[PDB]
RNA sequence: AGCCAGGAUGUUGGCUUAGAAGCAGCCAUCAUUUAAAGAAAGCGUAAUAGCUCACUGGUCGAGUCGGCCUGCGCGGAAGA
RNA sequence: CGGCGAGUAGCGCAGCUUGGUAGCGCAACUGGUUUGGGACCAGUGGGUCGGAGGUUCGAAUCCUCUCUCGCCGACCA
């Protein structure tokens, strides 16, 4: 899990969600795309 | 960085930045980067935009540059009492009216051209946009 | 041929036995013996050519019995043999290597058209003609 | 007899006692071998396997009180030349000590091929017209050969050469048994820098074994250490990795290879030839 | 210090020898001889004459 | 957008004869079988393979998709 | 960051007031004298003034800002 100020859809199994006001990106294919801020 | 040979004055007054554009088109080619916000470009940014514009398109194709300095902003060094004269020549900056194109790109499809400019806009302190070609 | 478990596409060197640098463990990833596949295939090089890069389609059952399906040379190295110029592209649209007509190329296209998988014979030749313009070569007409 | 450790026990002191006891441990078995280096002034000790190599020195810990540390070969690797220059001059005019001391020689050392026979180093005498007489033919070679030792590319000897000199001048009593001899050295020292000559490396060939398919395990650890993978020798089961890796990236080779292969390997290596070294890896030499 | 004669030895920097006296006088004060044949000093190569000196044992064949 | 299926035969695509064989590097990216399936899309094998998708069947069965110029907002936003 | 001081060949300097020609002493090199190096007795080669300018009848010279090396002060509390 990385913090950023810019999430970017990195994988193709990257998903975008907005759990509790914060834009999370969860790649179930890959832990190395997991990020939140934005 | 691109800087003038054989100027008339080394030092230039301050000045402001009011007004709108002069060059408001794509003129030399078809694909350009047009300034929507108003801000100041120094020359190294103009070098670093182009230098990180070649490897976006892998040096192929042609790129046209419309702009240049000759607003020499001077800046005092560290630790001065205010005024013994004007500051020393430090670095070139190039004023921008809103609506001027900055780089013009040709020899490449629009498909890589809309993708090569997104790496450029963060090498400029202003906001830009991408304009394609207009007839008449 | 059974289902794909240890199915590969292999044999970079037909006339030379045990292609050890490029292929190497490419059959050896299962651990399958090469000492009997050579003596089975030395018995099947009696009627076909030698010293040519001819690939193989090899499938084994669950009980160590293996099966090959050998074929003619593929079309992109057919320029090296039917024209006699052992060369490649470098940059293929801007390259010259040679030129051969389709009327000279068809003499092996009698021997391979029974062996390939197609439904028009003059269109399996077009698997070499469009190959030829894609591998640096031009064809006479 | 293919696994190895070494010694650098405070770099001179303990080596004055301990190596004799290796010979006192060499009557125990004829497999107790050591590799003597004078490139590094070291003795690289072998063993047998996991059980022997740590109790090789552990017997010397209690019964001899040594301070041995397992070391690495740090070597001279080779050097060679690149291009030639046909105008240097042996211009000295010293005066004291006797009658006179003048010399003059024009020094031309020529680049031969890196793949050569033992005729790859020579003294090809191409003098003309009696500008230098034939009673100088060994000493002009003697002044030439003396700069091979401390050649100032961080001090290494250098091969694949050939010298073809042209021009000089000599007096009645000035030119001596020494006058050309220093003129054929310090001037030949100035023919040395201007070629941009090359640093080298002692190329060895790889023969690490593999059960049937283990190329997916070694593909890092030798490719960091300069692997030129030229294939395999293929059998029914046992296949063997064959590449080209020089000596001085076996820093921690013997004690880290079994960390990779699930604890199952036994390597061997053999040294062939001279190839070159670029300045990125030649930076780590001085 | 001590001189070694003959041709061919086996010394590497830390070997046991036994030194006897008798100077050689071409060096001002290198004042001994190593008795070749002392506890590692291998037999000198092929002395068929004066085998008492240098310790070489009986050319049997 | 799914639900079950093909998801390629030809051929290592001459290269790079590096280990490069849909897939390290330059380039060229023909087409046939065809109702249709890039001589390659994401990984992923050391490279095969494995796993998936485009492009394409049957079904469900009504709207659905990517950018543009704009309203007021969310992130960016820690201090004694 | 700032005064005074200059850059003339490998080395070091008059040419600069008030712009006009690039000389000079000692090295590299060669010769005379001697049997020979060194010395003496004489010569040859060696720069277009760190560099970019503008100015101008022509610039080392005239001025300005930079590269570098000196030197002067960088202070009260």
């Amino acid at each position: 899990m990385k913090v950023r100020a810019s999430v970017k859809k990195l994988c193709r199994n990257c998903k975008i969600v907005k759990r509790d006001g914060v834009i999370r990106v969860i790649c179930s294919a890959e832990p190395k795309h997991k990020q939140r801020q934005g | 960085m691109l800087q003038p040979k054989r100027t008339k004055f080394r030092k230039m007054h301050k000045g402001r930045n009011r007004g709108l554009a002069q060059g408001t088109d794509v003129s030399f080619g078809s694909f350009g980067l047009k300034a929507v916000g108003r801000g100041r470009l120094t020359a190294r940014q103009i070098e670093a935009a182009r230098r990180a514009m070649t490897r976006a398109v892998k040096r192929q194709g042609k790129i046209w540059i419309r702009v240049f300095p000759d607003k020499p902003i001077t800046e005092k060094p560290l630790a001065v009492r205010m005024g013994k004269g004007k500051g020393n020549v430090e670095y070139w900056v190039a004023l921008i009216q809103p609506g001027k194109v900055l780089y013009e790109m040709d020899g490449v499809p629009e498909e890589l051209a809309r993708e090569a400019f997104k790496l450029a806009a963060a090498k400029l302190p202003i906001k830009t946009t991408f304009v394609t070609k207009t007839v008449m | 041929a059974k289902k794909v478990q240890a199915y590969v596409k292999l044999q970079v060197a037909a006339g030379m036995a045990n292609p050890s640098p490029p292929v190497g463990p490419a059959l050896g990833q299962q651990g399958v013996n090469i000492m009997e596949f050579c003596k089975a295939f030395n018995a099947k090089t009696d009627s076909i050519e030698k010293g040519l890069p001819i690939p193989v389609v090899i499938t084994v059952y669950a009980d160590r019995s293996f099966t090959f399906v050998t074929k003619t040379p593929p079309a992109a190295v057919l320029l090296k043999k039917a024209a006699g110029i052992k060369s490649g592209s470098g940059k293929p649209n801007k390259d010259k290597v040679g030129k051969i007509s389709r009327a000279q190329l068809q003499e092996i296209a009698q021997t391979k058209a029974a062996d390939m998988t197609g439904a028009d014979i003059e269109a399996m030749t077009r698997s070499i003609e469009g190959t030829a313009r894609s591998m640096g070569l031009v064809v006479e007409d | 007899p293919v696994i190895s450790i070494a010694v650098e026990p405070k770099t001179k002191a303990d080596q004055e006692k301990m190596g004799l006891a290796l010979g006192r441990l060499a009557k125990e078995d004829p497999s107790f071998r050591v590799w003597t280096d004078e490139e590094s002034n070291q003795t690289i000790i072998a063993g047998m396997g996991e059980l022997h190599l740590d109790i090789i020195v552990d017997r010397m810990k209690r019964e001899f009180n040594v301070e041995a540390n397992v070391g690495k070969p740090q070597v001279a690797y080779r050097e060679t030349i690149r291009q030639k220059v046909t105008d240097v001059e042996g211009k000295h005019a010293k005066q004291s000590g006797g009658r006179g001391q003048y010399g003059h020689v024009v020094i031309d050392m020529y680049p031969l091929e890196p793949g050569s026979n033992p005729k790859g180093y020579e003294f090809i005498n191409d003098i003309k017209g009696g500008v230098i007489p034939g009673e100088y033919i060994p000493a002009v070679d003697k002044g030439i050969q003396e700069q091979l030792k401390a050649g100032p590319l961080a001090g290494y000897p250098v091969v694949d050469m050939g010298i073809r000199l042209h021009f000089g001048s000599y007096h009645d009593v000035d030119s001596s048994e020494l006058a050309f001899k220093l003129a054929a050295s310090i001037a030949f020292k100035e023919g040395f820098k201007k070629a941009k000559p090359v640093l080298l490396e002692p190329i060895m060939k790889v023969e690490v074994e593999t059960p049937e398919e283990n190329t997916g395990d070694v593909i890092g650890d030798l490719s960091r250490r300069r692997g030129m993978l030229k294939g395999q020798e293929s059998e029914v089961t046992g296949v063997k990795i064959h590449a080209e890796v020089p000596l001085s990236e076996m820093f921690g080779y013997a004690t880290q290879l079994r960390s990779l292969t699930k604890g199952r390997a036994s390597y061997t290596m053999e040294f062939l030839k001279y190839d070159e070294a670029p300045s990125n890896v030649a930076q780590a030499v001085i | 210090t001590s001189y070694i004669g003959g041709e061919g030895h086996n010394l590497q920097e830390h070997s046991v020898i036994l030194i006897r006296g008798g100077r050689v006088k071409d060096l001002p004060g290198v004042r001994y001889h190593t008795v070749r044949g002392a506890l590692d000093c291998s037999g000198v190569k092929d002395r068929k004459q004066a085998r008492s000196k240098y310790g070489v044992k009986r050319p049997k064949a």
